């Protein structure tokens, strides 16, 4: 099988903004994910080729990545907070669907987790 | 679940 292609990033017929609460997710909440001992395995979309996981796409029906996630708030792709908060929790879910209690990868995304929960607590005010 | 990823340098 072959990869799919990524995520889409850039779709200039959504309206695009910025606000308050997507600078602060991107600048502060995924740079602190992103520069985090863990982050690694969730920094781009699941190589399934590379990695010889035949099964990753046939379980795996919504990917979502943390380099989808920042290429989409540099391209103002999301208009609420909301939305990139969804997509970080999808790629957890993802994690955990995919990969057996105990392992190092799960280890890790819960760690990556408890943090994001920790970071989403500190959003600054709404316009 | 499936096959996995293996071991990540944290273990074990």
């Amino acid at each position: 099988s072959m990869n799919p292609p990524p995520p889409e990033t850039s779709n200039p017929n959504k309206p695009k903004r910025q606000t308050n609460q997507l600078q602060y997710l991107l600048r502060v909440v995924l740079k602190t994910l992103w520069k985090h001992q863990f982050a690694w395995p969730f920094q781009q979309p699941v190589d399934a080729v590379k990695l010889n996981l035949p099964d990753y796409y046939k379980i795996i029906k919504t990917p979502m990545d943390m380099g989808t996630i920042k290429k989409r708030l540099e391209n103002n792709y999301y208009w609420n907070a909301q939305e990139c908060i969804q997509d970080f929790n999808t790629m957890f879910t993802n994690c955990y669907i995919y990969n057996k209690p105990g392992d190092d990868i799960v280890l890790m995304a819960e760690a990556l987790e408890k943090l994001f929960l920790q970071k989403i607590n500190e959003l600054p005010t709404e316009e | 679940s499936g096959r996995g990823k293996g071991g990540k340098g944290l273990g074990y």
